[PDB]
DNA sequence: TTTGAAAAGCAAGCATAAAAGATCTAAACATAAAATCTGTA
């Protein structure tokens, strides 16, 4: 005896909720999980199961805002006994605190403390604890679910109150862990485009067609106004399904960033005009556009940190190698081959201080006294002090890190995307170095 | 105040921190302690678990039997019993301090052996031939805490309740300082002795150098499981205050087990009890039935029990398993319920011996599903093919699926195709594991016959055989459809 | 019969009563009569269905999810890690498996 | 202007240094009930 609602593109999953959650505790499992990714309408689902049938007992709870197994203890006792409390409010009962439970074994305990003194009720009873999201809890290990699931053997079989558990998770191997406790298990697909494009157009057209941007601009310039909004929802969908897969929320928010700039760009002409609309504001749905100083010493010192982490330190001389010699003596002879690969897409080495300080001397900018070279004094150091501090450079340690030992090395930590820029506000020729590699 | 965190579970008990240095003003202070009325001994729970009988139970022929051979109810230890009497009676009579190392394998009558001694001489004190002492038993297995020792012997001699260390100095005042004319001896008893060891080997060493005391009149009888325990865990001045004479008790041979065996069953065997045909009781001396354990049956399972252990427990527990198989036949032909000869056989014996050998493992695995099996022989395979006794489930899930594709003109693979990927249904596409693959690993990991590694990527990650590989062989090429192919 | 092919088909992959009464439980439950409850004993249909639920977040059902975009990329770090030696791959590398993808089929 | 030849370069082999992290342990930081002290009434 149960209300089944009806949901879009969950009817599977809302029948199985109607057929495993009951008021009657003898035909109702002590468990049961829903299992989907993130997006797939476990939350709205159950949201509207529990609302069609308001004689269901249930208490929620977000195991992500609780992180460790001790709150959510702790919160499980003390939603128990406010939910307790709100339903019978005629019954008289001591007030256990929540703080005192810290093991498993002190929430069995406060559980049977808490249903011993409901026993006046006449009927037995279920009370729904959902755990939406127990995958989520920062702190997890593969024993927590394991005291959840037995933990229903440790309450009283008689009693008025029998606690369900009711789990939401995400990822299907924490799932596959647990698979031979042969739980009920509700599954969640995800959605295809066109059930994404529904749920969108039937959950935002009323939220786009009242915005108050349209509102003030059809003044300045309901059935058409949905229209256009669906339209607007249609076109965000089919310009960007292949940068957002089949995710709600990431086009939820592409819908928010581009409606009013796509509200500012009608007109009396493009309003009865879906094409003409469209080539009017056609730069929203090509880009996705879901985006948001430093000194010349550390600059030329980021330059000299990728070079060194991204060449060879054998072919230093034949790149950098510009004085006569007095003392005979042949240079480097440079690379024979190019690269298969280029370096910069692996992971950057290793290299030593006297390596960095050589390389940033010889592609730093520039008479018997005057000794043009630039020396490492106290700046190059106080500069490079602040990259490692930044984290543009890094170490092989990173905690109780020795700055003076030789075993310590540097790489660089900065990518060549960013490397790049920097080196374009120099105007140093960086892409020089690595034309003639690979 | 606002706590950053809190304890709300603290329970602590009622001890007192001043130690027995600090009773008294003095040492002449200290009266004779033997005439103090909390000092040296001077349950509420046993009516708890009282109820009321309203029924009246049957107590079949072997009933007696199976009660009597239990270890709650001392021949064969008369030269060890000898020694810890007669140091200890030593120990007593000159007012002394001593150290008595006992060390064995369990159930070969160690504590029985020193319990029995003490028993003897208290009752030897009791006939004022030497001077009363008070007996303490320390169990290092009965404690939460290691230092509870410490706890527990202080309130065994004064009666006071104190923490660990102030009860650690009191007892360092009581054996040193105190005369021997104002204390009365302890002989204590140190049972699970390893138990008592720990990092800094503190407990040990008070234990045993209170020994070496002049005024202590302290008697430690050490119980240890190895010989070799003071040089293998203890330091050398441990080890040298135990003392170079050392008391091992041996394994029992075949004619001790078969001695305490038939001490057991003296009364019972060949006698006749008074047998109700109607309900089953019977009364030692309606039915005159003559009961028996045959001595051929106790000389086998003490060979047994004595070649494998000689542990008294385990004879004394194949005799009562024997007898409750022997009692469970009975009682199926008889009809009897729980409100001319009856033998414990020489078979029922053999079926006790062996149902503790019979390795359910290969039998486990033959009652598997097909792709539990299949799992374990593709895993097979792999260590026959590379050697290795590691292999990735990548590799395990591509070889079942080479086995599957490969003898595919099976009959049995023709059948089972379709169930194993897509479970015999158009509508579900095809599965790149099996069906039950995660339920048939997960099975096997909790059996404890496969190991797997800590990974989060499932290709990469290893699983090894927990169990041997020829018991898996046998069990894989039972079963007809794997040993056809 | 389909309870005898299911029945069968739990033996030989599954052996467990408990899976088969998860099953079992949501056909009962979901019969609003009782003819709808004989054709569902008959035909078995809701446990086809219930199966295929059962592995909807699988790796087929995910990768039968995923979008053109999504599949390119991940086609691309699937040859860039068949390639490799220990089967490591970045972002990179697969950027770039990808970009000489699609001007090879442009 | 050639020459060639010792300096430079490349790759395989393999022992070994080192990065990463798994596991743990001490030390600072923190709380708390019972006992003990202590300064007066
Ligand atoms: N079937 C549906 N019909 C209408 N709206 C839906 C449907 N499914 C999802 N939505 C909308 O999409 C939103 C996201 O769904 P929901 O929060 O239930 O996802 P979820 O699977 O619980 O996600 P997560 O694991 O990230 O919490 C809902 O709040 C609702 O507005
Ligand atoms: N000589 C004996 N005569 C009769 N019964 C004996 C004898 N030795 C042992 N037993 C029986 O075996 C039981 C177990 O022996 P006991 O507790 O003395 O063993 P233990 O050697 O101290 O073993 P553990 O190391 O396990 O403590 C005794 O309670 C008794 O029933
Ligand atoms: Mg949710
Ligand atoms: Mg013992």
């Amino acid at each position: 005896n149960v209300t089944t609602p009806e949901v879009a593109f969950r009817e599977y999953q809302t029948n199985c909720l109607a057929s495993y959650i009951s008021a009657d505790p003898d035909i109702t499992p002590s468990n049961l999980i829903l299992q989907g990714y993130s997006g797939t309408g476990k939350t709205y689902t159950l949201k509207k199961y529990f609302n069609a049938n308001p004689n269901l007992h249930a208490v929620w709870l977000e195991p992500v805002e609780l992180v460790s197994w001790k709150p959510l203890l702790q919160a499980i006792a003390r939603t128990v006994q406010y939910k307790l409390k709100t339903l019978y409010p005629n019954i008289p009962t001591t007030d256990y605190d929540p703080l005192q439970v810290e093991e498993p074994f002190l929430l069995v305990k406060t559980l049977h403390n808490i249903f011993v003194q409901y026993e006046s009720l006449q009927e037995k009873t279920c009370l729904f604890l959902i755990l939406d999201g127990f995958d989520s809890l920062q702190d997890l290990d593969a024993a927590l679910f394991n005291k959840y699931i037995k933990l229903n053997e440790l309450l009283p079989k008689d009693s008025k109150i029998n606690i369900k558990f009711i789990y939401t998770m995400l990822e299907t191997s924490f799932l596959q862990r647990y698979s031979t406790h042969c739980i009920p298990t509700v599954m969640f697909p995800r959605y295809n485009v066109d059930e994404v494009s529904t749920i969108l157009v039937m959950s935002r057209c009323g939220e786009l067609m009242e915005d108050s941007c349209l509102r003030k601009r059809i003044i300045e310039e309901d059935d058409q106004f949905q229209n256009v909004a669906a339209n607007f929802i249609h076109l965000i969908v089919q310009a960007f399904h292949s940068y957002t897969g089949n995710d709600i929320f990431a086009l939820n928010d592409l819908i928010d960033f581009k409606w009013p700039k796509y509200v500012s760009r009608i007109t009396k002409e493009n309003i009865f005009e879906p094409l003409a609309l469209y080539k009017s504001a056609i730069k929203l749905f090509l880009s996705t556009d879901d985006n948001l100083d430093l000194s010349i010493i550390s600059k030329y010192l980021l330059i000299a940190s990728y070079i060194c982490s991204y060449l060879e330190p054998r072919y230093d001389a034949s790149i950098f190698s510009r004085k006569t010699r007095i003392i005979q003596g042949r240079a480097a002879y440079g690379r024979r081959k190019k690269k298969e690969v280029n370096p910069r897409y692996l992971q950057p080495s290793l290299f030593a201080i006297e390596r960095l300080l050589a390389i940033f001397q010889a592609i730093f900018p520039i008479a018997l006294r005057e000794e043009s070279l630039m020396k490492a004094n106290i700046e190059v150091f106080q500069n490079l002090s602040e990259l490692h501090t930044l984290k543009l450079i890094a170490t092989t340690m990173n905690k109780n890190i020795d700055y003076l030992s030789p075993k310590v090395r540097w790489k660089v930590n900065v990518p060549w995307e960013i490397i790049k820029e920097i080196s374009e506000s120099v105007h140093f020729n960086i892409s020089d170095y690595f034309s003639d590699i690979h | 105040v606002i706590r950053k965190f809190t304890k709300k579970n603290v329970a602590r008990a009622k001890k007192k921190y001043t130690p027995f240095s600090k009773r008294f003003k003095s040492i002449a202070a200290i009266p004779d302690l033997t005439s103090l009325p909390e000092f040296y001994g001077n349950s509420r729970f046993e009516n708890k678990l009282k109820t009321t009988q309203k029924h009246q139970i049957v107590e079949t022929i072997f009933s007696k039997v199976k009660k009597q051979l239990n270890s709650s109810y001392l021949p064969a230890r008369e030269n060890e019993f000898a020694s810890i009497y007669l140091s200890a009676y030593s120990a007593i009579e000159s007012d002394s301090a001593t150290t008595i190392y006992v060390a064995g394998t369990p159930g070969v009558g160690k504590t029985l052996t020193v319990r029995e001694v003490v028993k003897e001489l208290l009752s030897s004190s009791a006939q004022r031939e030497i001077p009363d002492f008070l007996y303490v038993e320390i169990n290092g297995l009965k404690m939460v805490k290691p230092t509870d020792c410490y706890e527990t012997l202080w309130n065994k001699v004064s009666g006071e309740r104190l923490t660990w260390a102030a009860s650690m100095e009191s007892l360092e005042f009581y054996f040193k300082r105190v005369p021997k004319n104002k204390k009365k001896t302890i002989v204590v008893l140190l049972d699970e002795l390893d138990a008592m060891v720990t990092k800094s080997q503190d407990i040990m060493y008070n234990f045993f150098n209170w020994t070496t005391y002049e005024n202590a009149k302290l008697i430690v009888i050490a119980v240890a499981n190895t010989m070799d325990l003071p040089e293998r865990q203890l330091g050398n001045k441990i080890t040298s205050r135990i003392g170079f004479t050392r008391i091992m008790f041996t394994g029992y041979t075949h004619e001790e087990l078969k001695n305490i065996i038939d001490l057991r069953l003296k009364g019972l065997n060949d006698s006749f009890f008074y047998v109700d045909t109607k309900t089953g009781n019977a009364i030692l001396i309606v039915r005159k039935v003559r009961l028996r354990m045959s001595a051929d049956a106790i000389e086998i399972a003490s060979r047994k029990v004595a070649s494998v252990s000689g542990d008294a427990r385990r004879a004394l527990k194949v005799c009562k398993r024997a007898a409750e198989i022997a009692e469970k036949h009975y009682m199926a032909k008889h009809g009897y319920g729980y409100d001319g000869v009856q033998t414990v056989h020489i078979t029922h014996v053999m079926k006790a011996l062996n149902e503790t050998l019979n390795s359910h493992v290969i039998t486990f695995m033959t009652r598997l599903s097909f792709t539990a099996k299949l799992f374990i022989y593709a895993l097979l395979n792999l260590m026959k093919k590379n050697g290795s006794q590691e292999q990735e489930l990548g590799d395990i899930v591509d070889e079942i699926k080479l086995l599957i594709e490969v003898n595919g003109s099976n009959k049995f693979v023709m059948e089972i195709a379709k169930t194993l990927f897509q479970q015999g249904s158009d509508n579900i596409s095809e599965q790149l594991r099996i069906i039950s693959w995660d339920f048939v690993l997960n099975q096997l990991l909790d059996a404890g016959i496969l190991f797997k590694q800590t990974m989060k990527n499932d290709r990469i990650c290893c699983v090894k055989l927990n169990i041997s590989v020829e018991e898996a062989k046998r069990a894989m090429n039972e079963d007809e459809t794997l040993r056809n192919l | 019969s389909n309870l005898n092919r299911h029945i069968r088909m739990n033996f030989e992959t599954f052996r467990s009563l408990p899976t088969l009464k998860n099953s079992i439980i949501p056909l009962v439950a979901t019969s609003k009569n009782f003819g709808s409850l004989c054709t569902a004993i008959k035909s078995c249909s809701f446990l086809d269905i219930y199966n295929k639920n059962q592995l909807s977040n699988n790796l087929t059902g995910r990768l039968q999810s995923l979008s053109d975009l999504e599949l390119a990329i991940l086609i691309s770090a699937a040859r860039v890690a068949l390639r490799a030696k220990d089967g490591s791959f970045n972002f990179n590398l697969a950027y770039a498996e990808y970009e000489k993808m699609i001007k090879a089929i442009n």
